[PDB]
């Protein structure tokens, strides 16, 4: 609802990812992302929802 | 091992839940925003000595905890010396007003001096280095919904004026009253009571 | 069919892991992990060897599991039951423990 | 750089304060070590 | 010299609420326009909206004072 | 012993500073941190039937700004001290003008001893404290806020901008470390300045009771 | 009687010591360092089966500063009341994250001080809570219904 | 107009990670004319690719070829001439990142434009002055097609 | 014990020794990583142990998990 804005982690990320490339682009679909109330990136879980 | 413990954990957890209710029912907030029991007494005197609900506060981050005595000065000092890199930030006609005013740049360089003292007043109250804290507003989610709901676009140079952040901070500290009075002793208990989120 | 024999030859090392735990305590080499007596370096030694042993053929049921494995589903959602559980119906059950 | 200056004078006030802090006690503590040798 | 709170008390605002519904059930005036609707929670909740409920609110201090707040001078939240 | 008590007697009269210029007094930076090479240079370094002996050390402080406000701290031989012991260390004070004073016992005194302590007490406040409590600065620990005394202006007006009667608030018993230390007495009020995790800071009043 | 007690060496009550290194950053060392970083130390500890804390503090090389006890009696008795609030909230503190759990600091501090409002330790059962002044109608609800009445 | 960016690219891995998804695989790719570097999810599915083919893929604010920028609902009813009409894959999408080569002083020279065309992310990457038609919260087509040679 | 046979000094610095070894507490277990990064020290002198992994650093003491 609304615009939201948040980030969240789901279950399977990987620690190393944040460090290397495809930082911002998850090539496992980890990294939620939440713009203006859409859902950008990311598979969501118990750690997002 | 498992069913044992039930139905023991039932039987001893229901007793000491009863005893704490009946150790603390009767306290409460009273209007004065002052924490008392059924006697009057008083119990805390702001309550969870920041005066501030349960529900609405989150886990948040200090940003001047625990960098380092150079990585904190070259990310909280904002330079007015740079001449090229300040046109990349500011719009033209607020690169001027930093590079010449005299008054601009001592009350940016005061600023960073009263963050410098907050560092040192952060690492008596956080030893142990522990970034994490709980507070009631959160900022970074704030400016996050600031930079959705007017565009923002942080690729042009921003025409905000590098005083008016300093200036406005000061007028929003005010605003943010826990301790209500003018006492040097309520002045004193609202500096102290506002103190972490300040 | 691999993960049934990587586990199984992981369990065959571990119950020889402790079979020279039982040797060295038994000829009186076993030497007390400073802060124990005798009889607890052992029972440390043995829980160690046998926790590895379990961590071990439970990670190789988690690889093992398809995309598409209905376990797997319902641990990494969150919504019920933790990578153990799986540990415990494919690999093994565990160490049984009173008190 | 004056700045700097007059608070580092001020600062060797302070100091000259000690100084005279430290006399005077010391200044009593002749008269007083006199009551701790008629005590016993 | 009131010290209290400017803020509507989500208690205050709970008792206020069912209080003036009460008085609405019992026919009193209404002191807001009805666009058509019957409960007398609903009608509460409009008049709180319009600041219009006809009642103050005396907080009790802890020293034994109190402080008298009209529903139309502190800012109600939800 | 002979090297030991020599550490624990000059322990105990760095803690006693500490003390006298807490609760206000006028004490040298030279007595407040010496060391104890020149606590050894100082009276004997030999306590076994020498020269640094007891009743020797002892100590006479003024307040800071009352010059005539004294303090005495004695140091007592006898390990439990007996009425005798005090009457002698009373009617020696009686010679001056001064009425605070200080009795740092080995062992515990006796319980008959300790009436004469509050027998003689409104016209000379005296008190005791064994010579293990004074190893240690407790107002140093982690676990100890910072505790400041109000004075007798300012409790009035804590009290006045509340609205607050002095029964109302929180308690700090007599014989409270932390109470012992400041030498508080009944009624009188207890600043607590306390770093707090959800605020930053947090200043509460304690009641003396 | 030479036998079971002489005390060739040491303190009493200290039944057995453990000596430690700290592996996490709880126990260790904290020391802002001369670039403003935080660099946690690795020093030993002394962990123990026992209190006594008055003759623990007066030793030697033993850190007078950090020296915490466990027992929140003896932190009454030996640092006194607002000490007791201070250490009865981290022990609280400890039982309740320990399984990873988080509760909000109000709580924490509301109980702790509740429990040290009177300067005497609180208790939470009628040895305590009923001693209290607080009024006979309260305190038969909880337990001693009769007697107090 | 409104062509944000166009290059013919090639397939030079299809999903060198290892296929993370049964219907979607991680294309990268490099530009033949700007030598844009380019990750992009396609269904590969129902749009399959190889290694070493070539696609023409035109980055669109727009599908109408006047440029008279659509509102960003679905309508399938719609006579007016697009530019989906001489392509095989097209998506719409928000550009969520643009990040660069920034420095304190002076500008950007390359650029990585990140769009998710509704969670099948994308990043095409290089010269800032190609990329210049990006901003953040713009809405974005994809637009592709196949190079038989 | 300056004035004892070399045999013997020998003899209690070895049992002295042996001593102190006994009263040195087991380092607790795990394996060794710089895969983690500790988020306090910034440090990678971590170990890690697989129940869910709880990881420790080894440098600062801090300790997390990953689910």
């Amino acid at each position: 609802p609304g615009h939201i804005n948040c980030i969240r982690t789901h279950s399977t990320h990987p620690d190393d990812e944040d460090s290397g490339p495809y930082k911002h682009i998850s090539p496992g679909d980890t990294k939620v992302v939440v713009e203006n109330g859409e859902l950008i990136m990311g598979i969501l879980c118990k750690k997002s929802l | 091992e498992g069913l044992i413990d039930t139905a023991v954990k039932t039987a001893e957890t229901g007793y000491i839940q009863r005893r704490l209710i009946k150790s603390m029912e009767s306290v409460m907030v009273k209007y004065d925003a002052t924490v008392r029991n059924s006697i009057n007494q008083v119990v805390q005197l702001r309550y969870g000595e920041d005066g501030l609900a349960g529900e609405s506060v989150e886990f948040q981050n200090l940003a001047t905890l625990k960098p380092s005595n150079k990585a904190f000065e070259k990310k909280f000092r904002f330079d007015y010396t740079n001449e090229r890199a300040l046109r990349r930030t500011l719009q033209e006609d607020l690169v001027k007003d930093v590079l010449s005013n005299a008054h601009i740049q001592n009350e940016l360089e005061r600023e960073f001096e009263r963050m410098r003292e907050d560092r040192e007043v952060l690492r008596v109250i956080f030893p142990t280095g522990d970034s994490k804290v709980v507070l009631p507003c959160n900022l970074l989610r704030m400016i996050w919904n600031a930079q959705k709901i007017f565009h923002i676009n942080p690729r042009l140079p921003s025409d905000l004026h590098p005083i008016k952040v300093v200036e406005g901070v000061k007028e929003l500290s005010k605003k943010l009253v826990i301790v209500n009075g003018d006492d040097p002793l309520s002045r004193q208990a609202q500096e102290n009571a506002t103190l972490l989120f300040n | 069919s691999k993960t049934y024999q990587d586990i199984q030859n992981t369990i065959k090392k571990a119950k020889q892991d402790v079979i020279e735990v039982i040797e060295k305590a038994h000829n009186n080499e076993l030497e007390p992990t400073p802060g124990n007596t005798l009889r607890q370096t052992f029972e440390n030694q043995v829980n160690r060897i046998l926790n590895d042993a379990r961590d071990k053929t439970g990670s190789s049921a988690q690889k093992s599991l398809s995309e598409y494995n209905n376990f797997k589903s319902m641990v990494v959602s969150g919504a019920k039951g933790s990578k153990i559980n799986i540990s415990q119906v494919i690999a093994v059950v565990g160490q049984q423990n009173v008190e | 750089r004056q700045k700097l200056l007059k608070e580092q004078e001020e600062k060797r006030l302070r100091e000259k304060e000690e100084q005279k802090k430290l006399l005077e006690q010391r200044a009593q503590y002749v008269e007083k070590t006199k009551n701790i040798l008629m005590f016993t | 010299k009131r010290i209290t709170t400017p803020y509507m008390t989500k208690y205050e605002r709970a008792r206020v609420l069912g209080t003036r519904a009460l008085q609405i059930a019992m026919c009193a005036p209404v002191m807001v326009e009805l666009e058509g609707e019957t409960d007398p929670l609903l009608i509460a909740m409009k008049e709180l909206k319009a600041r219009k409920i006809p009642i103050i609110i005396r907080r009790y201090l802890p020293d034994g004072s109190y402080e008298d707040w009209g529903v139309d001078e502190l800012i109600i939240s939800d | 012993d002979d090297e030991e008590e020599t550490y624990r007697l000059w322990k105990i009269r760095k803690t006693i500073m500490q003390l006298c210029h807490d609760r206000g007094y006028l004490v040298t930076q030279d007595e407040l941190d010496q060391t104890l090479e020149e606590f050894k240079a100082q009276f004997g370094d030999k306590p076994s039937e020498g020269r640094p002996r007891r009743t020797d050390l002892t100590v006479l402080v003024a307040h800071n700004d009352d010059p005539t406000d004294q303090m005495f701290v004695f140091f007592p031989e006898e390990p439990k001290v007996g009425i005798k012991t005090i009457k002698v260390y009373c009617q020696r004070m009686q010679e001056e003008n001064i009425t605070r004073a200080l009795i740092v016992v080995q062992q515990g005194m006796t319980p008959s001893a300790k009436q004469s302590l509050v027998d003689m007490a409104p016209k000379y406040i005296l008190e005791q404290f064994l010579q293990q409590e004074l190893l240690i600065n407790i107002t140093e620990h982690e676990l100890v806020p910072e505790h400041v005394v109000m004075t007798k202006e300012e409790v009035t007006e804590l009290l006045a901008r509340y609205k607050l009667r002095e029964n109302q608030l929180p308690r700090i018993q007599a014989g409270d470390p932390v109470a012992r230390y400041f030498g508080i007495k009944r009624g009188q009020v207890v600043k607590i300045i306390r770093p707090s995790e959800t605020a930053g800071r947090y200043i509460t009043y304690r009641l003396v009771q | 009687n030479m036998l079971t007690d002489m005390t060739l060496q040491g303190i009493e009550q200290i039944s057995k010591v453990y000596m430690h290194l700290p592996q996490t950053d709880n126990k260790k060392k904290i020391i802002i360092t001369e670039d403003g970083e935080f660099k946690a130390l690795q020093e030993w500890i002394l962990e123990t089966d026992g209190v006594s804390l008055m003759r623990v503090l007066s030793e030697k090389d033993v850190d007078p500063v950090r020296t915490t006890s466990n027992d929140i009696v003896e932190i009454f008795t030996v640092l006194g009341i607002e000490a007791v609030r201070k250490a009865l909230e981290r022990e609280l503190y400890h039982v309740i994250s320990f399984d990873g759990s988080y509760v909000n600091y109000r709580h924490l501090a509301l109980l702790c001080d509740t429990m040290t409002c009177r300067g005497h330790l609180m208790a939470i059962t009628r040895h305590g809570v009923n001693r209290q002044d607080t009024g006979p109608l309260m305190k038969c609800s909880f337990e001693e219904t009769v007697d107090v009445l | 107009a409104g062509i944000l960016f166009e290059d013919i690219f090639d397939v030079k891995d299809i999903d060198p990670e290892g296929k993370k998804f049964d219907r979607v695989s991680r294309l990268h790719c490099e530009s033949e004319s700007f030598k844009m570097d380019l990750i992009l999810d396609v269904n590969i599915q129902i749009y399959p690719v190889d290694l070493g083919d070539k696609f023409r893929l035109v980055i669109a604010s727009t599908l109408y070829e006047d440029g008279t920028l659509d509102d960003g609902e679905y309508n399938p009813t719609d006579d007016r001439p697009s530019r989906a009409d001489q392509f095989e894959y097209v998506m719409y999408g928000k550009v969520y990142r643009i990040e660069g080569d920034e420095t304190s002083t002076e500008a950007a020279t390359r650029l990585s434009a990140y769009v998710s065309y509704g969670g099948l992310l994308m990043r095409l990457q290089g010269d800032a002055n190609n990329l210049h038609g990006f901003e953040v919260d713009s809405r974005v087509y994809l637009l592709m097609k196949k190079l038989a040679f | 014990e300056e004035m004892a046979s070399d045999e013997l000094k020998e003899m209690r610095k070895n049992l002295t020794k042996e001593a102190i070894r006994e009263h040195q507490m087991a380092k607790t277990g795990g394996t060794q990583t710089d895969l983690f990064t500790c988020g306090k020290c910034k440090k990678k002198n971590c170990t890690y142990t697989q129940v869910t992994t709880f990881v420790v650093c080894n440098e600062c003491g801090n300790r997390w998990k990953f689910c």
